[PDB]
RNA sequence: GAAGUAUGUUAUUUAAUUCGGUGACCCACGAAAAACCUUACCACAAUUUGAAUAUUAAU
RNA sequence: AAAAGGGAUCAAGACAAGUCAUCAUGGCCUAAAUAUUGUGGGCUAUAGACGUGCCACAUUUUCCUAAACAAAGAGAUGCAAAAAUGUGAAUUUUAGCUAAUCUCAAAAAAUAGGAUAAAAAUAUACAAGGAUUGUAGUCUGAAAUUCGACUGCAUGAAUAAG
């Protein structure tokens, strides 16, 4: 059932129900950027070639 | 403020 | 302009009329009962001639923004005024569009 | 206000009877939707249309009407010239 | 998800027994009979709602004259055919308040 | 005096009483006291 | 295996039933609409967000509510010298049952006289929880101003 | 076959039993906007508040160390840069009146 | 297709009569609701780091 | 039961087809204005002309009376019964239901009777028709004048089936 919908929600107030497709929006937005963090060059000591 | 420019002061020493 | 807020609080698709029509949203929810009691007063046909005047004045001294009328439903993704369904807060093709991609919950092409 | 029962339609207007003999000017106003009470008789209004201020002189005749009814908004249409 | 709710079944559901009660009658004080509605973890305006319903002829403190007299007071909220009066309350923001106003109310009808 | 031929004022009268009837009563200062200084902008 | 009514207890119906259970539900849910709103979930973890609840706990001065002990004691070791009180105190445990569980309410009085402005009014606020009390505040300040200034 | 004076005695019972308007003579009482239940508070929350972005998401984890570029931010400042590079960037504003 | 009339458009008018579509594939089309709002147009008033982010100085 | 039916789907390519006014985007422009806020007006103008519908031009039509038969959909941004009031739009007041429960809600044509005819062209027999306008009201809403929707009374245009 979950590859039908990006969303498997029923719900009896529909007020939790029409912001979803935005959200999907800035969800997918964190988590992309969630996923490609990475140490500051200062903190492995890596000298940062500047460009 | 104004135009910005590089930050090149970042660097740790050994 | 006095009733848009100095720090921007929308997390939807901002535009020039979004941020006009949200700041009416705003004011018409701060002034909703004021307004109630005038509009009792004016229709109120058992109290004085003169209280059912001064109440009709007053609600006509409100500002614009103030005015459930001008309360008109956006796309929270496009922007638009027109083809917005109330179940989606979106147009007849943003609404296309996300229904086919499977965006909107229990959506479906119908065929019968 | 169309129902009768919720009285006429009012509007702050600054209807400041002048004395007798006195010059008063004309009240300049965009309101066109007041209705023209029976205390307007004899007073000037300047009532907006759009662009202009059309100039208006209350009579015995024009009231329960609204301030509107009296200045065109538009220009009438001629074919030619 | 199907061998949880499996594991579910063979292992959790069983203890439930342990805790259940069995059923008994109404006996013949018991005359009102409440709704109460739920909606399993969400907010909806309509929870907050308590209906009750009753027999005129469950009242036996009141004679014929009254219970006829009672039918009339309920109005619309009697129901001919079943001979029930039906009458809910959804005015307060809890439903302990709904409940405890149509307990009051059926006491002065 | 006061002669409305047209039966303008009589037909007001009757709709809404003769509260906004000019005199010398709901016009003492409803609507010219609420008219203050730069009511509008614009004029 | 573990399932006992101590384990189900915060996901039960709030119903204003004559069986206690039900009222302790009503009991919870009110705590936890005070403490921010969310659902009783004792079975995702016990972390949370330490600066954010400081942050409510201290500078807005609101209730927080805690799904289990272990996620009460996260936060003090998140944080770093910082003190939360053991449960309400008296006055929060009193109001909390004198509406959700006892259900006392103001009863609407009847008005028989329709010149009775103020008090009609008062009737049919009391018997509709759309007006809360701050509206009624908003509706009888004006409603008073528009009855004095349409008098001698 | 009733009359209605008596019927009105049984209609006003019903009122004063469960907290009614009195009204049998049709009087206009603005009672109707009393019973509207107000629509304020479910109109003001049609648009999303702003909620968490990239920025939230960097002082999250900068504490910690870590870093993230924003691919849009930083795809806007490599534009406005290019126009400057160019001459094509935005005049001065102008603080004062024309004249 | 002739009558009356709801409606879209041309042309013309207008301070503005917002814009686009405009052979088949425009013309009850975008528009699944123009008194305010909508609204993008005109007249008269009002505002100038503005509603966003960043940086540098003060509290 | 069966000789079933409909819906969705329907490629590449061309039309430099439509859309830089949903969104998104390169280049080029505006940056005290080609940006932003309100009041009023306009988008509703009207010589001629072109497209969509609605309805009418009576005899298989329309009008009057009565005790038949549907489906689907809507009501937490609300559907509103019964009663009472008004010629009417509608008002007063809320019972119930947030729903296979309660409410909108009543199907209409039909079927069966009944009334009207020189049913418009012979002026002492001017049919059907409901545009135009006057006037008195109702509802929504600060607000119904430009410029809203219905109701009562009066007014009674063209219209011979093109
Ligand atoms: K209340
Ligand atoms: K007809
Ligand atoms: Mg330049
Ligand atoms: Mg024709
Ligand atoms: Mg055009
Ligand atoms: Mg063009
Ligand atoms: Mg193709
Ligand atoms: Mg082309
Ligand atoms: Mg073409
Ligand atoms: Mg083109
Ligand atoms: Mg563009
Ligand atoms: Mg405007
Ligand atoms: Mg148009
Ligand atoms: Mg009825
Ligand atoms: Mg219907
Ligand atoms: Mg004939
Ligand atoms: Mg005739
Ligand atoms: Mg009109
Ligand atoms: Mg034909």
């Amino acid at each position: 059932i979950s590859k039908e919908w990006k969303n498997s929600i029923y719900v009896f107030n529909h007020n939790n129900l029409k912001n979803l497709p935005l959200f999907d929006i800035n969800i997918n937005s964190l988590i992309k950027d969630y996923f490609n963090l990475q140490f500051k060059d200062k903190i492995l000591f890596k000298k940062k070639r500047l460009s | 403020e104004g135009v910005p420019v590089p930050k090149r002061e970042d660097d740790a020493k050994l | 302009s006095m009733f848009r807020a100095k720090k921007l609080d929308l997390g939807c698709f901002t535009n020039v009329r979004v941020l006009r029509d949200h700041s009416k949203r705003k004011a018409f929810l701060e002034a909703e009962p004021e307004r109630q009691a005038l509009r009792y007063v004016i229709r109120n046909t058992t109290l004085p001639a003169r209280t059912r005047a001064v109440a009709q004045l007053q609600l006509t001294q409100m500002h614009a923004y103030t005015r459930p009328t001008q309360i008109r439903n956006r796309c929270i993704l496009g922007g638009k005024s027109r083809g917005i369904l109330r179940d989606f807060k979106m147009t007849r093709y943003n609404f296309r569009m996300n229904a086919l991609m499977g965006n909107i919950p229990g959506v479906k092409k119908a065929s019968w | 206000k169309r129902s009768v029962w919720k009285g006429p339609h009012i509007v702050p207007l600054p209807i400041q009877r002048p004395e007798p003999g006195k010059k008063i000017a004309p009240i300049r106003t965009q309101a066109r939707s007041a209705t023209i009470l029976p205390n307007f008789v004899g007073l000037k209004f300047q009532v907006h249309n759009g662009k202009d201020y059309i100039d208006l002189t209350v009579t015995e005749e024009m009231v329960g009407h609204k301030l509107g009814e009296f200045s065109a908004t538009r220009k009438p249409f001629i074919w030619g010239k | 998800e199907f061998r949880e709710y499996a594991r579910i079944a063979v292992w959790e559901m069983p203890l439930l027994s342990k805790y259940a009660k069995p059923f008994v009658p109404p006996t013949s004080e018991e005359v009102l009979r409440f709704r109460y509605t739920t909606y399993m973890g969400e907010f909806h305006p309509a929870d907050r709602k308590v209906v009750v319903e009753f027999c005129p002829k469950d009242l036996r403190d009141l004679s014929e004259v009254q219970q006829r007299k009672l039918m009339k007071l309920a109005g619309p909220r009697y129901n001919p055919e079943k001979d029930i009066i039906k009458m809910s309350c959804e005015k307060f923001e809890h439903q302990a308040q709904n409940k405890r106003y149509l307990g009051d109310l059926i006491e002065k009808m | 005096v006061e002669l409305d031929e047209a039966g303008k004022l009589a037909a007001f009268r009757e709709r809404y009483g003769r509260g906004w009837d000019l005199d010398a009563d709901s016009l003492t200062d409803l609507i010219s006291g609420y008219a203050t200084e730069n009511m509008n902008p614009g004029l | 295996p573990k399932l006992t009514p101590d384990t189900l207890l915060g996901y039960g119906p709030p119903v204003a039933t004559d069986a206690a259970l039900g009222k302790v539900e009503s009991a919870m849910r009110t705590m936890r609409i005070l403490g921010g709103g969310l659902p009783f979930n004792d079975q995702s973890g016990v972390t949370s967000d330490p600066t954010a609840i400081k942050h409510r706990y201290v500078h807005e001065k609101k209730p927080v509510f805690f799904s289990s002990v272990e996620e009460k004691e996260w936060v003090r070791e998140s944080l770093d010298k910082f003190a939360v009180s053991e449960g309400p105190e008296k006055k929060t445990k009193q109001k909390i049952l004198e509406t959700s569980v006892l259900g006392k309410y103001e009863e609407p009085k009847y008005v028989e006289s329709l010149t009775e402005t103020v008090k009609m009014v008062e009737k049919y606020q009391g018997g509709t929880f759309s007006y809360a009390p701050s509206d009624a505040d908003k509706f009888n300040k004006k409603l008073n101003q528009l009855l004095a200034a349409g008098l001698p | 076959s009733v009359p209605r004076a008596r019927l009105l005695q049984l209609v006003k019972a019903r009122c004063e039993l469960f907290s009614t308007t009195f009204n049998p003579e049709g009087i206009r009482t603005g009672n109707k906007i009393l019973r509207q239940r107000l629509k304020g508070p479910a109109l003001a929350t049609y648009y999303p508040r702003k909620n968490v972005g990239i920025r939230e998401l960097q002082k999250e984890f900068g504490t910690l160390g870590l870093e993230v570029d924003d691919e849009v931010d930083d795809d806007r400042l490599e534009h406005l840069a290019a126009l400057r590079a160019r001459d094509k960037g935005a005049p001065k504003k102008k603080r004062t009146a024309p004249s």
